[PDB]
């Protein structure tokens, strides 16, 4: 088409101008001027983020087509979110989602 | 000449072959995970080649 | 979506609701007794609800799932394996100083994946069921991660099963690239007139064969089996050796049944070579084993080789599915009793530092009935008549004779003789001379005694098992 | 379409080649993130817009964050491994390299003889993927929720301190 | 306009690269990295196959594949943390006690 290729060109120019502006900014910074054991809680938090992010992707795909899925899709997403909240309650109650004991 | 029962020994030969083959096969169970992955990839190569040549 | 389709789903729903209920009960308080009882209650309930699914009939519940009596038989085998695993796990987990409750949640989720594989009619459902029995087994094999051997087995099984999952997924992707449909019945439909052996379809099936033959301990994807069996907790070894093998071979049975590329001669020849090598290598490597776990791993390799021999005769014969069912019942009871005797002698869990060696020599002179059960299962896995393992061996020999698979029949005989040597060595070491106390350990003893009595009774009188396996028929 | 597909495929191959040979773990993870960005660009070239968005959101934005977190936690700097460089000398890697090359050439031979009408590149939106995902694939959705639940339970059980 | 064969070959190249990285590396972390490479290559192959036929099924299998990849990366990094805690080194050849 015409508008879609104009928008593709605009998006590509946006990309390259932003990246070039940042790189030129750092290049000009380097040019100018004269010279002279961590705990497992971090792993657990990042891991919980990954698992709930994938489950969030499932809800992302659900949310776009609500009126094309009927009430059965709502029911299935309801068991999905129930298992989600059951896992969240399980993590909270055992101390997984607490930074301090 | 026959007092040691030669036919019994010649029929005992497959037991010797089985013991030798089992001892030889147990050397591949060295306990190295990297060799286990390598053997999985070797078996994948063999299976793929065998399926391609028929 | 019909409510009768909801009636076909009851094992899946009951196991999932048991998962949620046990998880919430753990979140309320950590009680080993209550959570274990809730787990076995949910598994018993699903096993009972199989009767209601049988009264529901047989139907295709999804483009994904299909339930018939074939699926109910495999579901029942998986549920019985899981129930035995929980029963052996409680006296084992009595000695575990860390959290004893996550074990049952992982066991239940693995049983859910086994049920999915029992009912799977689709590449997506097959992949999902494989991963659902694999990842809880990653947790369970290294449940005692502070123990050096259990951590070693966990790392080995996790790395190798992730690699095999990648192989299986890549093969599925190539198969879907050729076929355009992930349904089992369409895997070879778009070909025809002798053009069944397309190279991409064959290579995709080869990568799936690599993944599934890792999962079935088939040679040469077998080297993990003695290490993982020895390092894993003994109830986990029981669950792996019974439930994982049975569920994955059931779904492989179904895949080779409805795929039109299952009639390919190339795949038949490759599986024949794999079965031959599995039987011979698994029997030969167990000759000089003093560890019962590694010995049973090599034994599992050989028995899955016999099962593969029954798998090859699928298209030519007619009694191949019945042969697989009868063999799987006998193998399930035999491996259940064997790894159960190992489990109750390894119970309670003594800690990460103490050794967990079985020391079966002289077992009769201080623990006689378990020695009797152990030698009964040694005779059954040897295929000796008066045992159901012989009935399975007879079925495998019948389908190999009917399909004229003479090389595999000779392999069965030779590997049977080698198996006789090592099984009889174990069984007579039980009665040589060597240099609990609650009701759950008694329940585990009850479970192994019942399985031994069942294998003996169906050895002498195999007709009820034959009739109930023949009752199961698929949607052909 | 094709142009972006070929650069992104080439970038992914090059970045993976730097991944499997590098010694520094953070640098290898950075090359892996670059390869994931390239694979997402490949997905956007094919019309799988949801797959590309997920390749950035989930793979580069969650899983590689977990790997980066673990590497930062352990402070890995080649404990008698960077000092050895065992994987660099050809007497170690010459076997696995030709083994993987043989497997690759067999797979490529299988690929080379198939029907290829060409990928159209018409965008399959995330709405259609949602309709299918909550139409014919709802058991997959539920059992994948239980799959991630199993992974979460296992990873908490193993990755504690006490 | 894009051939299906080219996408499949790209996925195969990434898969065999991940397998090589899995085999040749003694550190467990690079083994996990190679596993992630292989599973991402398989997911890419499924996306290519689904996009060729004009079906959603390829992206759905991609979603299932990345769910598995997230779970396996979580479990593998937990096991690697356990190994580094117990043995203070990530050499996978030292985890070789069971043999025979
Ligand atoms: C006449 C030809 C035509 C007719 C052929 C009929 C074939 C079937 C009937 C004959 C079978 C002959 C079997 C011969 C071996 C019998 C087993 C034996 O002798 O075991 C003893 C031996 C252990 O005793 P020992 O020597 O003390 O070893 C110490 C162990 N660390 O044990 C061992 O060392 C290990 C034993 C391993 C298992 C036994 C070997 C099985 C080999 C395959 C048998 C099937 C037939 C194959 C063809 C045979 C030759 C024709
Ligand atoms: C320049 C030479 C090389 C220099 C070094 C490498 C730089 C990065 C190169 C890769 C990224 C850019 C690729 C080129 C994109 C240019 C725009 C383009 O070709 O758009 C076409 C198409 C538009 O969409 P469509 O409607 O299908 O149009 C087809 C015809 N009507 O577009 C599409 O369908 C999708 C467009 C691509 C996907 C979005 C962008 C992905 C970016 C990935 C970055 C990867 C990491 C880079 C790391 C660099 C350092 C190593
Ligand atoms: C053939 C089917 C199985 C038959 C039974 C196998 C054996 C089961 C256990 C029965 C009891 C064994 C008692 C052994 C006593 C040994 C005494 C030795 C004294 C020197
Ligand atoms: C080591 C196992 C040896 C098994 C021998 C089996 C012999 C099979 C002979 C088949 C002949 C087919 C003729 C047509």
């Amino acid at each position: 088409s015409t508008e879609v290729i104009a928008h593709h060109w605009a998006f590509a120019i946006f990309l390259i101008v932003a990246i070039g502006l940042c790189c030129l900014m750092l290049v000009g910074g380097w040019f100018l001027g004269g010279r002279a054991r961590l705990s497992a809680k971090f792993y657990l938090v990042a891991m919980f983020f990954v698992i709930f992010d994938v489950e969030a992707l499932y809800l992302f795909a659900w949310s776009t087509s609500i009126r094309e899925s009927g009430w059965v899709g709502f029911v299935e997403a309801a068991i999905f979110i129930f298992v989600l909240l059951a896992g969240l309650v399980y993590l909270v109650r055992i101390g997984a989602l607490d930074w301090t004991p | 000449l026959l007092k040691r029962d030669p036919l019994n020994s010649m029929m005992n030969i497959p037991a010797v072959l089985s013991r030798f083959a089992g001892k030889g096969l147990l050397l591949s169970e060295n306990g190295y995970l990297r060799w286990y992955v390598a053997s999985m990839s070797i078996g994948a190569v063999v299976v793929l080649a065998l399926l391609m040549v028929l | 979506i019909t409510p009768q389709n909801l009636i076909a789903l009851l094992p899946l729903l009951i196991v999932g609701l048991t998962v949620v209920v046990v998880m919430l009960s753990i979140a309320w308080r950590r009680n080993h007794f209550l959570n274990a009882t809730l787990s076995v209650i949910g598994l018993n309930a699903a096993l009972v609800s199989l009767w209601f699914v049988g009264q529901a009939g047989a139907m295709d519940v999804t483009p994904l799932m299909r339930v018939d009596g074939f699926a109910m038989l495999y579901t029942g085998l998986v549920l019985l394996a899981s129930l035995a695993t929980c029963t052996f796990a409680y006296p084992w987990l009595e000695g575990y100083n860390d959290n004893k409750d996550e074990f049952y949640l992982l066991v239940l989720i693995a049983a859910l994946g086994g049920i999915l594989l029992a009912n799977a009619n689709h590449l997506a459902s097959l992949f999902l069921g494989i991963e659902l029995i694999s990842l809880p087994l990653f947790g369970l094999v290294g449940y005692a991660f502070r123990q050096k051997r259990s951590l070693e087995a966990s790392i080995k099984y996790t790395i190798l099963s992730a690699a095999a999952s990648s192989f299986l997924l890549f093969g599925m992707a190539l198969v879907y690239a050729q076929s355009g449909d992930l349904s089992f019945v369409a895997l070879g439909k778009n070909l025809g007139d002798g053009m069944l052996n397309e190279p991409l379809l064959l290579a995709g099936f080869g990568l799936m064969i690599v993944g599934l033959g890792f999962k079935l301990s088939l040679v040469p994807f077998h080297l993990w089996t003695p290490d993982v069996y020895q390092g894993a907790p003994a109830p986990v070894s029981t669950f792996l050796a019974t439930a994982s093998k049975i569920a994955i071979f059931g779904v492989v049975m179904r895949l080779f049944l409805y795929a039109p590329v299952g009639d390919s001669e190339a795949i038949r020849v490759v599986l024949a070579i794999i079965a031959f090598a599995s039987i011979i290598f698994g029997n030969l490597m167990a000759l000089s084993q003093t560890n019962i776990k590694r010995l049973l791993g090599y034994s599992s390799i050989s028995h899955l080789g016999y099962l593969l021999v029954a798998l090859i005769a699928l298209q030519t014969g007619e009694m191949s599915m019945e042969a697989v069912g009868v063999y799987l019942a006998g193998y399930l009871f035999s491996s259940l009793g064997a790894f159960g005797v190992v489990s109750l002698m390894s119970s309670p869990y003594r800690g990460p530092d103490a050794d967990s060696l079985f020391s079966y020599r002289g077992l009769f002179w201080h623990r006689p009935i378990l020695a009797a059960v152990m030698t009964v299962m040694m005779l059954s896995l040897a295929g000796i008549p008066m045992t159901l393992g012989f009935i399975g061996k007879f079925y495998v020999l019948a389908v190999g004779v009917q399909a004229h698979l003479w090389w595999l029949v000779g392999a069965v005989v030779v590997g049977s003789a080698i198996g006789l040597y090592y099984y009889l060595r174990v069984a007579v070491s039980l009665y040589l001379h060597a240099p609990p106390s609650n009701w759950q350990y008694s329940a585990g003893g009850i479970v192994v005694l019942i399985s031994a009595l069942l294998v003996l009774v169906l050895g002498v009188w195999p007709q009820p098992l034959i009739s109930i396996v023949r009752l199961a028929m698929p949607l052909m | 379409m094709e142009f972006a597909f070929y650069i992104c495929g080439l970038i992914a191959i090059l970045a993976t080649l730097r991944v499997i040979t590098h010694t520094n773990p953070v640098h290898a993870l950075l090359y892996l993130i670059i390869s994931l960005l390239a694979i997402s660009g490949v997905f956007f070239s094919l019309g799988a817009y949801f797959a590309g968005a997920l390749e950035i959101i989930v793979y580069a934005g969650a899983i590689m964050v977990l790997f980066v977190f673990v590497v930062m936690m352990l402070n890995l700097g080649g404990s008698e491994i960077e000092q050895e460089r065992q994987w660099l000398k050809p007497q170690v890697w010459i076997g696995p390299a030709i083994l993987s090359a043989i497997m690759l050439v067999v797979i490529v031979y299988a690929i080379l003889g198939v029907n290829d009408q060409g990928i159209d590149g018409t965008p399959i939106s995330a709405k259609a993927v949602g309709i299918t995902l909550f139409g014919p694939y709802v058991l997959a959705v539920e059992l994948a929720s239980m799959l991630l639940l199993a992974g979460l339970v296992v990873a908490f059980h193993v990755g504690r301190e006490e | 306009m894009i051939p299906l064969q080219h996408g499949l070959i790209l996925a195969a190249i990434l898969f065999v690269l991940g397998l090589t990285g899995l085999v040749i590396r003694r550190n467990l972390l690079f083994m996990l990295i190679g596993l992630e490479i292989m599973i991402n290559a398989s997911a890419l192959a499924f996306v290519v196959a689904g996009s060729y036929w004009g079906q959603t099924d390829g992206q759905v299998m991609y979603i299932l594949a990345i769910s598995l990849a997230a779970a396996e990366a979580s479990i593998g990094l937990a096991l690697l943390l356990q190994l580094h805690r117990r043995r203070q080194n990530l050499n996978i050849d030292s985890v070789s006690e069971m043999r025979g």
